[PDB]
């Protein structure tokens, strides 16, 4: 009936059926080796690993389970590292982004369990594998963003098509300033991520609001982060969502004692884990080009 | 809401282990207080976060639109006798900032109108206390054509009814996303394209998940019109109540441009500071 | 029926009101909730996370990444500051675009103690020894290590350890600091020199960068809610 | 308002039992669920029917009226000071529709007024806040011939006097009906010809139970007229309150013709889609 | 009297609130209820009984009884749809105005699995073996056989039972599918196909009618009244 | 006094003498013998027999009975099943329709006590008998509809006459399309019920929200109903009011391996149950023509 | 003071509405009542005594 | 019924189950390679339906090879092909 | 003071001292000697 409660008193009586219509109630470390199905990773120069938001990836409770069909789990067929295409650090590098399932979809059997399904679902551990000299210097930033949208290159509002916001294993890249596209004829509807803008319009400093590490080329030489599935629901579609990204930007540009301009590379490997699949059709084959 | 911990009084230390030091590496931040680094008294602390909790950061009615009506002869084609608001956070930018400081919410949701208007001419005489109607038209159900239609009878859908000059209408929605958040940030398709669809098939905007979300607002005038013309604004005031948030992201530093995370003009926020000057 | 008597106030509309109203969707299923990764409770939950501070604003490097580094090199001693900065998280511009500023930047008022963060990032053979100094308002500001030295300062050894951390202790004659730049409520000086010089082998780089981080302690808080500045609307 | 039924887990299945064929000649609908065809995992249902009970789909004020009355003198024949309205819903069509999902029903009744008024002109004056009266008239009583008849008087009738400017309305009726339900359908008449009887004798309407079940609203400005004529508009607001129903029929498919079963016009409602046309 | 304040959303008129109102005829000695057959307390109850889907809205069979069924005959062998239609239950036209359609016409959103039986209207004497199939939305809707029985199906066998029910599963990503056509809630596609072929003897007709009947599982459930297009009134 | 109800609770008090008042709460099968009084029917290809909303005809109770006179129950001298005159399918056959109790009005003692009586009431076991070979093919919905009220053939409204609205148990026939009688000297006043509109302006497609059964010609010969007594009232005037109506409409086309047209017949056959009649004075004969 | 809300319905006149009013009259003395004979506490009471029947209502 | 493909017959001559021995997984005792197995469960346990055959008065008979007519089913015949065992 | 009364109940109180204020409340027989 009534509550009577500290503000001395002070009683409140919902009077309306419906809860909405009640009023607010104001009350080493260095050293690791990750396994997963058939594959193995080593590091010597480790910075500990992340667990974002402290959440390690799991399967689907019974008790939040949205489709009713019987999911796929491949387990350890896709539950495994896979090794995206290296790409080069270098004094002028501005960062590079990818999307997470989108950069594994052509890995094997995870992507073959990612078209052949409706929905999808799977947390990831991603390892970032960057190692220079004691004598070069640099530092990356490396962010995990639940739904990291990035800003389009056009006056047209939310005009990115598809295929280029699904870019795959390859990425993206941030830019170092923005420039419209105006070529009305034939619009590249394509992504302006801008560097210090984290490709969305908030200053890159921010970002570390977000699960992050940093290589830092005179402490380590890789990064571990663990995401768990973040979604608004159980499970989602894999080909239509994206739902983390990874970003990666230099903080620290890359220098090295030699006139030449000096490069080296940077190697994701990514896992998904606790990979759940439903709703089993014929293939999804996504438009290219 | 809770309290703060009290200061510890700290002395002098000379001991190997060093607070001060650490690494950023980790992606974790150095949980130190003050006693770590210099030497403090003891404070019993009675400063709360009372009011910086998310309800409390939300508490607070948030104009998101202003919808222009008109009360005129029906014959005046400039005139606007019923208007349709898509709902949105959109519109205006202060309560979307402050919402998008985080990735997914929950909350119920209170609505508040308010409603002005005013004569347009003088010399067409005067008007009686006009009665505005307020429709919710849910996705799906039909949109009035004319501010006269079959649709405002409003069997299914909810109306309010609000006299001029009775205190802003009021009601309450609960949390009404069809999933188990809503989606401040969307970062997916509503459509994915097929290999062989023409280029006009499989298309869709980038961030957007449904073409009508949440349905509109139509608003009227019920009164016939009075032979001169009168104009009204219904400023929709938005609370969140009893919210959840997940996952914060960095708020926006440019301007909005758009409903999704476009950035076209003032890209230079920060401004000029010299790097040695207090 | 029951004699009633309206007072003022009746028939206002205040903002910030906490009523009852009817529900416009009544007996609504609603989705239940999941759980989410990432739940946060209190706007403070997201101050305590270290963000870069803007460092270098200067005029070629505000607005780009670099304004983010700021520039270490191997020169002989000297006494002079290398950066200097107000205790003014709010309005302070190396600090108003933190998530800490941004943040106080919704409220009037703020107390608690602060938490900068350097993190060296030059090569694993350079070594250094800095001076990080908080001086309390009411004096000159530091612009020497002699003066800084004689307030609260820790001097940082660049080591394995590439990170220091220097807390600012909450040292305020009112509880709680505006959050707007007055002189009443101003917070002092932060300010780093160089303590030994930074020193390099051959074949490495002189010049490195440090990076700049602040976050609020455990001890810190806000009120007062308020719009910000951060963000405006054109018709 | 009930909850729904866990899905069950649910793995191969190799057997003489074949749920997912039947028969539909014996007029029964197979109660498959998804694990008698497929294999289903173990989902805790939390989705709730709440929403679709009837009390549910009828709780909403349905417009079912529009009565015009004029506040003029009464020298000017072309004014109606007054107006009478025969209770039904059937004067408006989405009410009409939802009830007639049902073939009975019992229900209590909630009706809400909504009053609006304007001038019609600009150069006679203005007018003073208006009163109207609505009156009951029961099926029997006295129907008001003038808009201040000695009807009016309303010793024994129900009346609501309204000021202009008030909230809406309202009132409240129990279940009236004469029978132990009300009737959405008759298959039958008021009257069986008798033979012999002249073509004259013996002839109802089809379907018609009574010439007046619920007797009529009777709507007038109990003001003396302003020297300038003001127009008024009640809008009636129906919303059923305790529903109870029964014996379900398909809805209403093509427009409503008259407040029988009829149709004349619209009777294509199907478009046209291809057989193998996703 | 007793100090009151009047809150927002006093005076307001709102169609869908719950409250008391005084009764304009008291002590009214209203009429007892008796025990009508076929009483009715939830609108899923009506939504759960098989209605027949008009499957065939060509030019000349919309709008009569023809539309109501899908020819089948006994030609050789294809791996052609007999007949396909979309899981849009509230939008689909072939859906739309069954009596589950038009019950998801009066509410935004719908959740659970839907239930399609399929009567064969051919003589005893034929015979065959038919395939019926849903597809979870998000890849190439099937045109052929080969594409359809990777997703759900059933394989139907023409004989003494002469009805067959395939259930559509719940399978969707938000919680609740919105009842317009939207690519987001999507629900996918619904085919049959010939699994052999029809066959009959000599004496018999070789062109036969099957009929559709959709329905919703016990699972079924809708929220968010709202006012259907399948009425309309003109001044 | 006050309620307390759980949405955390809310209150609800009521402050009116009339409930009215009170807001909302929102809280083998194939073989089968059938016997009534002397009459007998046999089937050995049903498809079991469907009891109206799952009740079966009962005597009015005296908790219900509103007339105070002492019934009239003739028992076996009407409860017992007559034999309509039988109809024929053809290819072109649209359906037809009976009333009931006007079908049975000249019915031996039932209509004889329906008609020296103000007031009746009765179930009814409908029996629909259509055989065919297993070289046939066809379906028949029969749908027993309370209150079939259908569609004139005029722009006045409510206008079929009391003669055209019980025809007896000679039925109607549905229609193919609208026809509008635009004889104004001398109109019809009929029935323009058409068949995919169920005779009354609804999708034939939804009329087995009604009661009913198919006649699948490959599967079953016969179909029984079994409707109780539904109305409004414990009891009502059977010449005014007609209680339930019966309609049989052709699902699938009839057809045989025959170029000639083929026609089979259907027959009705009908119970009364549970009759009882008030009101005794003179007979009512009905005018006719 | 006490947070209310005007429904629907306030600041109407239902003439068979059932309310509180003011006594404008206060501590009056009222005349106690007697036993009159022929009390009447039902209008069925009238209707249950015989009156007789205008049952020739002809011209004359 | 497997996995979410249902078959129904009304005409059946009971079902052979080759050697009265159900499919059943690997057991330990019996397990050669060591690394951790592949099991797709219903992703592939389920009906295929392969192209129609015509049988006519000429016809002389038919022959499929297992696992060999199903490597190109969905996800059984990626799983096949992506696996050496 | 608060009286429940069954209409499911209802509340009814008297807010004023004089009753009036109050609501309705709806609750051979041939031979003789003298
Ligand atoms: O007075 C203030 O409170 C108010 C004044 C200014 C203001 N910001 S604004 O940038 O001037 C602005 C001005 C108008 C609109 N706006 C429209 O023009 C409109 C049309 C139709 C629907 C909704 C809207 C809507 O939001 C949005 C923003 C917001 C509110
Ligand atoms: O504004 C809307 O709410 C409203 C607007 C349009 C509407 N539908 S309508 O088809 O335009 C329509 C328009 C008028 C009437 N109508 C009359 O003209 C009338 C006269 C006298 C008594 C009753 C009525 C009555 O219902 C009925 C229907 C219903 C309500
Ligand atoms: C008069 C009654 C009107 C009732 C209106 C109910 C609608 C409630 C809308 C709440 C707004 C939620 C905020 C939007 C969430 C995200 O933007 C969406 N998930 C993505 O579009
Ligand atoms: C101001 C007081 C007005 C009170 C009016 C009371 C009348 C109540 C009417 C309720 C309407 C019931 C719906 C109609 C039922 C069916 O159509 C009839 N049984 C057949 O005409």
């Amino acid at each position: 009936g009534a509550q009577v409660s500290s503000q001395i008193n002070y009683t409140t009586i919902n009077y309306y059926r419906d809860s909405a219509s009640n009023a607010a109630s104001k009350q080493s470390d260095r050293v690791m080796q990750l396994t997963l199905g058939n594959s193995t990773i080593t590091t010597q120069e480790a910075a500990n690993s992340v667990v974002a938001y402290g959440r390690w990836p799991e399967y689907i409770k019974d008790s939040e389970a949205n489709p009713v069909d019987q999911p796929t789990e491949p387990d350890v067929a896709a539950c495994r590292f896979y090794t995206l295409d290296t790409v080069t650090w270098r004094k002028e590098s501005r960062g590079w982004w990818w999307k997470l399932p989108d950069a594994l979809k052509d890995m094997g059997l995870f992507g073959q369990n990612m078209f052949y399904h409706y929905l999808g679902r799977a947390g990831y551990t991603v390892h970032v594998q960057c190692n220079a000299s004691k004598f070069h210097q640099g530092a990356l930033g490396v962010f995990a963003v639940p739904e990291m949208c990035l800003a389009g290159d056009s006056t047209t509002h939310m005009f990115t098509k598809y295929e280029n916001a699904n870019p795959g294993e390859k990425g993206g890249e941030f830019k170092g300033s923005f420039t419209l596209d105006t070529n009305a004829t034939n619009p590249a509807r394509n992504f302006c991520p801008v560097d210090y803008l984290f490709g969305s319009g908030v200053l890159a400093g921010n970002a570390f609001v977000y699960p992050h590490q940093i290589i830092n080329l005179r402490t380590n030489n890789c990064a571990t982060l663990v995401l768990p599935y973040v979604n608004s629901l159980s499970i989602d579609s894999m080909t239509k969502h994206n739902n983390w990204g990874i970003a990666i930007l230099p903080l620290a540009p890359l220098d090295f004692a030699t006139e030449s301009s000096t490069e080296i590379p940077i190697t994701l490997t990514i896992a998904p884990m606790c990979c759940e699949f439903n709703g089993l059709r014929n293939i999804t084959v996504p438009r290219t080009q | 809401a809770n309290n703060l911990p009290d200061t510890q009084s700290s002395g002098p230390a000379h001991s190997k282990e060093t607070p001060a030091l650490t690494a950023v590496e980790t992606g974790a931040t150095n949980p130190l207080v003050p006693s770590d680094t210099v030497q403090t008294r003891h404070v019993i602390q009675k400063r709360t976060r009372s009011e910086s909790t998310v309800e409390s950061f939300f508490a607070r009615g948030a104009c998101v639109a202003i919808i222009e009506v008109d009360n005129d002869a029906p014959t005046k084609r400039a005139s606007k006798l019923f208007s349709v608001w898509k709902i949105t956070y959109k519109d205006t930018v202060q309560l979307r900032r402050k919402l998008e400081f985080f990735t997914y919410s929950r909350f119920d949701m209170e609505f508040t109108f308010v409603v002005t208007s005013n004569y347009t001419d003088a010399n067409n005489g005067h008007a009686l206390n006009q009665v505005y109607q307020i429709m919710y038209i849910p996705p799906g159900a039909p949109i009035p054509g004319k501010w006269n239609d079959y649709t405002w009878q409003t069997s299914s859908n909810p109306s309010v009814f609000y006299t001029y000059g009775a205190p802003p209408a009021r009601i309450s929605v609960p949390y009404v996303g069809i999933a188990n958040a809503y989606s401040h940030f969307y970062d997916g398709f509503a459509k994915v394209p097929l290999a062989g669809q023409a280029s006009t098939e499989g298309d869709s905007l980038y961030g957007a998940a449904s073409l009508n979300d949440f349905g509109s607002l139509a608003v009227r005038v019920v009164n016939d019109h009075n032979p001169t013309k009168l104009t009204s604004k219904i400023r929709v005031y938005m609370k969140p109540k009893h919210v959840r948030v997940w996952c914060p992201r960095p708020p926006r530093a440019v301007p909005y441009y758009g409903p999704g995370v476009d950035y076209k003009d003032g890209l230079a926020p920060l401004p000029e500071k010299g790097l040695t000057t207090y | 029926g029951l004699p009633v008597l309206n007072t003022p106030g009746s028939n206002q509309y205040l903002t910030a009101d906490n009523y009852q109203s009817p529900c416009a969707i009544p007996e609504f299923d609603v989705t239940p909730p999941i759980d989410i990764p990432g739940e946060v409770r209190n706007m403070m939950e997201l101050a305590e996370i270290d963000t870069m501070i803007p460092l270098n604003l200067t005029n070629q490097r505000k607005n780009t990444m670099d304004m983010y580094r700021v520039e270490l090199n191997d020169a002989a001693h000297s006494d002079t500051p290398i950066l200097c900065l107000s205790l003014s998280p709010a309005s302070d511009p190396r600090l108003a675009h933190t998530m800490l500023g941004e943040i106080l930047n919704y409220y009037t008022h703020w107390a608690g103690s602060l938490k900068f963060t350097f993190l060296f990032c030059g090569s694993m053979m350079a070594t250094g020894k800095l001076l990080v100094s908080y001086a309390p308002p009411g004096a000159e500001a530091p612009k020497s290590r002699k003066e800084a030295m004689l307030g609260t300062h820790v001097i940082w050894d660049i080591g394995l350890q590439s990170s220091c951390t220097m807390v600012v202790p909450w040292i305020s004659n009112t509880t709680y600091r505006q959050t707007i730049n007055d002189s009443f409520t101003e917070g002092g000086y932060i300010s780093m020199f160089y303590q030994t010089r930074v020193v390099v082998p051959l074949s490495t780089p002189r010049k490195m960068d440090i990076l700049g981080f602040v976050s609020a302690c455990n001890d810190f808080s806000v009120r007062l809610l308020r719009d910000t500045t951060h963000i405006s609307q054109e018709a």
